[PDB]
DNA sequence: CGTCCGAAGAGATTCAGAG
DNA sequence: CTCTGAATCTCTTCCTCGTGTGGTCAGGACG
RNA sequence: GCAGAGGUUCUAGCUACACCCUCUAUAAAAAACUAAGGACCACACGA
């Protein structure tokens, strides 16, 4: 129907047009009559008839009188929906300002008038006079005058002095104000003004005034002369609370406003005293203020059960607010809830649905089928038949239930898998049954969990459900290309019992014809499940593409593994079943099945796995018992030894040898060591404890203990839980975070002491509360991520952008945290991937990386692959399909139109519940050590000491890959040469992190240039060295005279001729910071490369992720050099340490106000590159984006987010974070206007400025210059072009005011405001409709 | 009955497009008096439409040709 | 399970014309909230989302129509415009902000 | 029978001491 | 000596659904 | 309700989106047609 939604400030004439009447009387209705009052808040004449087609008089009824206003009633007969359709207005005796424009963050009305807000509420609430049109008087028109000062000015000046009070005074001020004249005045002022803060204020004001100029809005329209009133259906006031028929709501606020307006009108009519008139105007203004927005005033109108009365804005905004309350989430028909039940007998695609629930859910379908059958002649008869519940109705239900898929929704829908459609199967029980494999996908349990069940109706809806919603379609989680239907608890245990080996069991050593014979032997009981036999296996190999080659061979496997082989389809190899088949093993099996065979064979395989696992787990008879728990015999001895050690440390503390803190640390260390020893002994006596006679000598075998079976198989509970169960629980930190000195030495099997239980409950309650706030913060973060990244859909198949992020495995030096295979999987290459051998192109320029390509890269050991990213694609309001890569859920290139943004937001948000809210370079293995960006000078010993602090020690193995990568600081000693093989386990570098040695460029003696001992920096004895040292004093440490002179260490010859630094004419002078230890005195020689001076020297959970996505400024951000240049001190840390950085080619030096206390990582006289860290600290993402490229900040933030997630063991593909990053930097600031229409001091969407740049490049015009600007997810969502979408996220008031003032017009086209509108969204099945609609323009 | 749509997505690459093309065929089968080309094994119209896509009997281009042919047939009926 | 089991095909609606009143005591339907909307939104689900938003929640004409179509045997959904959106429009217009659907 | 009577994070707001 | 960055003073959010219980104004004469 | 009028029934039933029948001054012979007022706040519980 409509094509775009338009919002603008409403004029009083426009309001009169909407209104059909004026509400003169406050009382809404006469309760005894239950009839709308003639001038009342509910009036049939003003809005519409209370009873449809009934006049208040009742003279005109239904048809033949419809549309005609009977004079006596005064009400036109119309449908009752006209009540909510038709609006009204209330005349206000005093014009009253709209609080939303009156009070806001930037104070629209205050910003226009250049007046402090305080003056504004003073004049609005009649506390002072604004002297409008001072004229001949000294006061100007805009000034504010005090009441007594107003009287004095009246005495001094008469008709010329025209100070006035109230909202109408401000309206007159705005009317006198001219938009265009003040616009050019502001432009001239901005040209003249040279203060960037004053310039910022002027830019804000000029943007506001230009928004008024372009939009059809008037400043005086901000003050409401006429106040519209809500329709009566919207505020029905018809609660019928036991005949009371009354309640306290917005109607009360309207009543108060009308009462105040009537009082003011009658006071004006009666010529009331001016003080009383102004007080009444204050009351009316406050009433309208609270009505439009309660709490903006600062005083909340109350009296509804002594609770704040909800204002119209309050209904408009927040979860209570309708847009969140209903528009975003609407309750639906054909829906129901019930508890969950397992019912394994169901197939994966189908589910269990209660018989009674289905009859209610599918009742319209049942009525239709009955009518078509002719069993029900009429629909009323069909309704009666459903109530009767005759057998015929149940047969009709079976037909409707057969192919209408039902959506099953878990209560917290963190991810898309939360809602999955299933084919409903009628069940006698009153509980919905969910197939067991998909229960893990839902993250739901059977602890009375409840699922909402919805019934899609239309053929489009049913086809959509079957095609996409159905569980069989979503084998792989959208977050990671891994099976989300991985077997969870019982089937994995049953398979692990099945796929297990025993040294000796009945049937061992037999030869079996086939897996069928293995099953027959097992059922006969002649051979146990876990006895090894020599049985042939006919495995089909998919080596021929699309052809199965049968191979039959004798393989030494257990009977159980042979039986399970029947379940496995022909394509898969037999090696996968030959292992123990725990949880990761079965997940890998399912992944291989999906990769090699089709999805349907994978579904059948998964269902057969579940059935076989449940059956053989039941037959296994796995059981947990007290005797099953094993307590190591060495546990008590270890505990006694630990207690003796603790007593020894206590004696040392009493003797005074060890301090209280050191004693506490030693106690913690020894208790941790004892806990580790207890755990190791328990594992040794649990995992391999069983010794079984094996046709001869007894042989130790992996133990069949049920609890160890559960832990090792991964069915449920890690090794830590078992260690808490049978081994001593260990150290339990008290709630603040400090570890209790005495741990819990008693395992759960033994009785825990009362104090031990109290200590444990400390941490237990801490964890429970922290988990509650985890859920809260995870919900908030998920909402923010959805709102910022809602407007992301695949719109172009291929951008063709050659640019892309560089993808490399991440290594912290200890290990390769993320292998390259997983990171680049399902990602289209940015360019041709050449072999490490030069000029050999292994991978083409644009090819999607499936498993074969990723393996091929691994064989050729391509360490670094440059790959396309969503940030790289040049599509506006969309993403390249190739750039996004694989769908990660269907194992192929992302299909056009799929909404990747919401997928990624849900994928990131979901693990937040699991996320917890609260030197010597060792080389692992032999390889070539490599140094990059290294500035090292050999010392007297010849070992390499590096001035550069950006250099990294990335070791390269024989294949060419970076096995380990390390970082060395300023003046870091390097034991082994660069580029040569180093033996595993040796220390490559041996710097001391505490010290900060400064290397010497040229061998010579030191000289005191501004380092004179007498003025300051006097020799201070160093006890550890045994020699007095001329330590340089810090500015606060030294006297005022010392601050003026900046120390410079000149190097000279024996005679005294200065020795220049190599490559530069100036003598080698080293600028020494405060507290730098200058051990060597004047006239003491220093060898080249030796140390001339030595300078002595974060959240990991969900808050860290929130900080990263919000791009919040760290407390001490690391300073980065704006441009390559020479460093020097502008000031001696006077007020703020001033730093000058000037390049040789660039005249203009970047200037920084570095804090005095902050340590300077860079040497004072050092020459550094752009983006190099200047002060040690957390790097600011905004600075990273400004200095480096968008690709570099993308890599930084992705790495940090993944590292936070990698700690908790949850894997998320990088593209999910990447799209959120792309949405974060959607807004781009323009460096220079050029020929573009946008002013240089403006921020516009990067897409729009890119389109403008393409337009200017196509013709003969200057291209625009834009600086990419990182925005927090909350800010980016709030700053989106679609004002409806921004209002949905947060802070509806500010967004609505900004849209109204600027006259913003949303062109829909966003994935969310289409949800609010309710039309087709530009999602997968709506993208075609949206593009057809757009081309229809 | 088609419990897996993977073969149908092979026939229509977009998959989301497969829902739209199947919907038009299914609407023709139910609201209109259009014979199911695929044999009906006690199947609802939506499943028959999916089966027709898997068979290759119905594709977006084929549906368009049949609709155009019906429009020509209407002109012949007008005479 | 007797208390927690609930379902409705058609039932009484509120003043905001959200057809499901909500809650088991009243004959009310489960809230298809923001998380559920985003879940279907991440999927290719558009027709189901549109149907749930419009014809199953708030359409004075669509809810009545859809019922007639289903009892007639054809599952055709008339989109219309949600009544809650008109409520939003009238409320914002009452606040003094001219909000309108331009063509 | 009407009928009047913490918390945390962030954006304005001072404000200010310093080059 | 007029604006630094810095201290200060309001504004907005702080999951997501169920299920039960309850309690509720404006505003009384008045011709 | 062909327009006016009356209407079997299967609450009420020319509009709610409505719809059909017979009849000529006024009701009585007949089958097929269709969804209802619930606001707010606290407590508790379950996920
Ligand atoms: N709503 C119309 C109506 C009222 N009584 C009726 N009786 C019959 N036979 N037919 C009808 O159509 C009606
Ligand atoms: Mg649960």
């Amino acid at each position: 129907e409509f094509d775009a939604i338009k919002i603008a400030l409403a004029s009083p004439d426009m309001i009169r047009s909407w209104s059909f009447g004026e509400v003169k009387k406050p009382e809404t209705i006469n309760y005894r009559t239950f009839k709308p009052e003639r001038d009342g808040l509910f009036c049939a004449r003003i809005f519409g008839p209370v009873k449809d087609y009934e006049c208040l008089c009742g003279k005109y009824k239904r048809l033949k009188h419809r549309g005609v206003i009977c004079e006596k009633c005064g009400v036109e007969v119309t449908q009752t929906k006209v009540r909510r359709e038709r609006m009204g207005h209330i005349e206000l005796a005093s014009p009253t300002a709209h609080i939303w424009f009156l009070k806001s963050l930037p104070s629209r009305i205050g910003l226009l008038l250049d007046m402090p807000l305080r003056d504004i509420e003073r004049v609005l609430y009649f506390e002072s006079y604004v002297v409008i049109e001072g004229g001949m008087t000294n006061l100007e028109r805009q000034q504010i005058l005090t009441e007594e000062q107003y009287l004095d000015a009246l005495e001094e000046f008469g008709d010329e002095f025209d100070a006035k009070m109230g909202a109408e005074a401000i309206q007159a001020l705005l009317k006198s104000m001219d938009l265009e004249q003040e616009c050019e005045q502001l432009r001239e002022e901005l040209n003249e003004t040279n203060s960037e803060t004053k310039r910022k204020k002027l830019t804000k004001r000029i943007k506001l005034l230009e928004a008024f100029v372009q939009s059809g809005n008037k400043p005086e329209w901000m003050i409401l002369t006429v106040l519209p009133v809500l329709p009566p259906d919207l505020r029905p006031l018809v609660p019928l609370d036991g005949g009371r028929f009354a309640t306290s709501d917005l109607n009360d606020l309207y009543r108060r406003v009308i009462n105040r307006n009537n009082r003011l009108k009658r006071l004006l009519d009666l010529a009331a005293p001016d003080i009383i008139v102004r007080n009444e105007k204050r009351m009316l203004q406050e009433a309208v203020d609270a009505l439009l927005d309660n709490g903006r005033r600062g005083r909340a109108i109350t009296g509804s059960n002594k609770r704040p009365l909800k204002s119209l804005a309050d209904m408009i905004k927040g979860k209570q607010g309708r847009f969140r309350q209903n528009l975003l989430g609407k309750r639906v028909d054909y829906s129901g809830r019930s508890v969950i039940t397992v019912g394994p007998y169901l197939r994966l695609h189908q589910c269990g649905l209660p018989k009674k629930m289905a009859l209610e859910l599918f009742k319209p379908f049942i009525y239709g089928k009955l009518e078509l059958r002719g069993l029900a002649t009429t629909i009323k008869a069909a309704k009666k038949m459903v109530e009767r519940e005759e057998a015929v109705v149940w047969d009709i239900l079976d037909e409707v239930i057969r192919e209408h898929p039902v959506l099953l929704n878990r209560a917290p829908t963190l991810h898309r898998l939360g809602i999955q459609a299933f084919e409903p199967v009628l069940i006698e029980g009153k509980a919905i049954q969910l197939h067991p494999l998909v229960c893990a996908a839902y993250n739901a349990d059977f602890d009375g969990d409840q699922m909402a069940v919805h019934v899609p109706l239309t053929l489009e809806a049913q086809l959509e459900a079957r095609a996409l919603m159905m569980s069989t379609n979503n084998i792989l989680s959208p977050a990671n290309g891994e099976p989300i239907i991985v077997p969870s608890q019982d089937v994995v245990l049953g398979l692990y019992y099945m796929t297990r080996d025993c040294v000796n069991a009945k049937g061992e050593g037999m030869v079996l014809t086939g897996p069928k014979e293995a099953e027959r032997l097992y059922r006969s009981g002649l051979a146990s499940l876990h006895a090894r036999v020599k049985v042939r296996i006919t495995e089909y190999e998919k080596d021929a593409n699309g052809e199965l080659v049968a191979k039959t061979s004798l393989k030494d496997t257990t009977v159980g593994r042979a039986i399970l082989w029947m379940i496995v389809p022909k394509g898969l190899p037999y090696s996968i079943v030959n292992q123990a088949l725990g949880k990761k093993a079965i997940s890998k099996m399912l992944n291989t099945c999906y990769r090699i065979l089709g999805l349907k064979p994978t579904v059948i395989f998964a269902d057969q796995i579940m059935y076989t696992g449940f059956a053989y787990a039941a037959r296994s008879g796995a059981s947990v018992g007290i005797d099953d728990m094993v307590i190591p015999e060495k546990k008590h001895e270890i505990i006694s030894e630990a207690e003796a050690e603790v007593a020894e440390i206590q004696e040392q503390f009493q003797s005074g040898l060890v301090t209280a803190g050191e004693r506490y640390n030693k106690v913690i260390d020894i208790w941790a060591a004892a806990n580790d020893r207890v755990s190791k002994a328990m594992m040794d006596n649990l995992q391999t404890e069983t010794v079984i006679n094996r046709d001869g000598q007894e042989e130790k075998q992996v133990s069949f203990n049920s609890i160890y079976m559960m832990a090792d198989s991964g069915a449920r509970g890690s090794a830590a839980q078992i260690r808490q169960l049978a081994g001593m629980r260990g150290l339990m930190a008290k709630p603040d975070g400090s570890i209790i000195e005495t741990p819990i030495t008693a395992n759960f099997r033994e009785g825990l002491n009362v104090l031990q239980y109290f200590i444990s409950t400390h941490g237990a309650r801490k964890g429970l509360a922290d988990t509650a706030l985890k859920t809260a913060n995870s919900g908030y973060l998920t909402r923010r991520l959805v709102d910022v990244a809602q407007d992301l859909v695949v719109t172009e198949d291929d951008c063709g952008t050659h640019e892309g992020i560089m993808m490399t495995p991440v290594i912290e030096g200890g290990d390769v945290k993320e292998p390259l295979r997983d990171r680049v999987l399902g990602r289209v290459t940015a360019e041709d991937v050449l072999k490490p051998g030069t000029a050999d192109i292994l991978v083409p320029r644009n090819t999607l990386l499936h498993e074969q390509w990723c393996d091929l890269l691994e064989e050729n050991s391509v360490d670094a692959v440059k790959v396309r990213s969503v940030v790289s694609c040049d599509t506006d309001f969309g993403v390249c399909a190739h750039c996004y890569g694989r769908d990660l859920a269907r194992g192929h290139i992302i299909n056009k139109g799929e909404a990747i943004g919401v997928i990624a937001a849900q994928s990131i948000g979901e693990p937040g519940t699991q996320l917890t809210m609260r030197s010597s370079i060792q080389v692992k293995n032999k390889g070539s050590i490599k140094l990059s960006n290294v500035k090292s000078v050999v010392n007297s010993s010849g070992k390499l000491v590096i001035t550069s602090r950006n250099t990294e020690l990335k070791l390269i193995d024989e294949f060419g890959r970076t096995k380990e990568s390390y970082k060395v600081p300023y003046g870091a000693v390097l034991a082994k040469g660069d580029g040569e093989q180093v033996a595993g386990g040796e220390t490559v570098a041996n710097w001391d992190p505490h010290t900060m040695p400064v290397i010497t460029e040229v061998s010579g003696f030191v000289r005191f240039t501004d380092m004179i001992d007498g003025q300051t920096i006097t020799r201070q004895t160093d006890e550890l060295t045994g020699l007095s040292s001329l330590v340089v004093l810090d500015s606060a440490e030294r006297t005022a005279g010392g601050k003026d002179l900046r120390p410079a260490l000149k190097i000279v010859d024996a005679q005294g001729n200065d020795v220049l630094i190599p490559g530069t004419d100036m003598p080698a002078q080293y600028f020494l910071p405060g507290k730098a230890i200058v051990q060597l005195e004047d006239g003491v020689q220093i060898s080249s490369g030796d140390t001339l001076a030595r300078i002595p020297q974060i959240t990991g959970g969900l808050p860290r992720v929130a900080d990263l996505f919000e791009a919040r400024r760290p407390k001490e951000p690391a300073i980065l050099a704006e441009i390559s240049g020479i460093v020097s001190f502008g000031k001696e840390t006077k007020g703020k340490r001033r730093l000058v950085i000037t390049p040789v080619d660039g005249s203009d030096p970047y200037e920084e106000m570095i804090p005095k206390w902050r340590q300077l990582n860079v040497f004072e006289g050092e020459r550094v590159e752009r983006g190099d860290v200047i002060s040690d600290g957390p790097e600011a993402p905004h600075d990273i984006l400004r200095l480096r490229g968008v690709h570099a900040v993308t890599r930084y933030i992705v790495n940090e987010v993944q590292d936070v997630y990698r700690l908790q063991g949850v894997k998320i593909n990088d593209k999910h974070i990447e799209v959120i990053v792309r949405q974060m930097l959607r807004k781009a600031t323009i460096v220079n206007a050029g020929s573009s229409d946008f002013l240089e001091g403006e921020q516009v969407e990067y897409s729009r400025v890119k389109i403008a740049n393409r337009e200017l490049e196509a013709n003969g015009k200057v291209g625009a210059t834009y600086s990419r600007d990182l925005l927090g997810i909350t800010k980016a969502s709030l700053a989106t072009e679609s004002f409806i979408s921004a209002a949905s996220f947060q802070e509806t008031t500010r967004v609505l005011t900004e849209a109204a003032v600027a006259g913003k017009r949303d062109e829909l086209r966003g994935l969310k405001e289409n949800v609010i509108v309710g039309r087709l969204i530009p999602a997968g099945t709506g993208y075609a409709y949206h593009q057809d609609r757009m081309r229809r323009r | 009955a088609r419990v897996t749509v993977q073969d149908a997505v092979e026939k229509i690459g977009n998959r989301f497009d497969l829902v739209l093309v199947a919907a038009r065929r299914a609407r023709q089968m139910q609201v209109g008096g259009k014979d199911p080309l695929v044999p009906e094994e006690n199947d609802k119209t939506t499943v028959i439409a999916l089966r027709e896509i898997e068979e290759g009997l119905i594709n977006n281009q084929i549906l368009d040709v049949r609709e155009r042919q019906e429009q020509q047939e209407q002109e012949a009926a007008e005479l | 399970v007797d208390d927690k089991m609930h379902a409705r095909s058609t039932g009484s609606y509120s003043l905001v014309t959200q057809q499901p009143l909500g809650g088991k005591a009243q004959f009310g339907g489960q809230r298809f909230g923001e998380m559920e909307v985003w879940a279907l939104e991440a999927y290719g689900a558009a027709y189901t989302l549109q149907e749930m938003l419009t014809v199953k929640s708030d359409d004075v004409n669509g809810r009545t129509k859809m019922y007639k179509n289903i009892v007639d045997g054809n599952h055709q959904m008339e989109p219309g415009m949600p009544e809650s959106f008109n409520v939003l429009l009238k409320e914002i217009r009452s606040l003094g902000i001219n909000i309108e659907l331009e063509d």
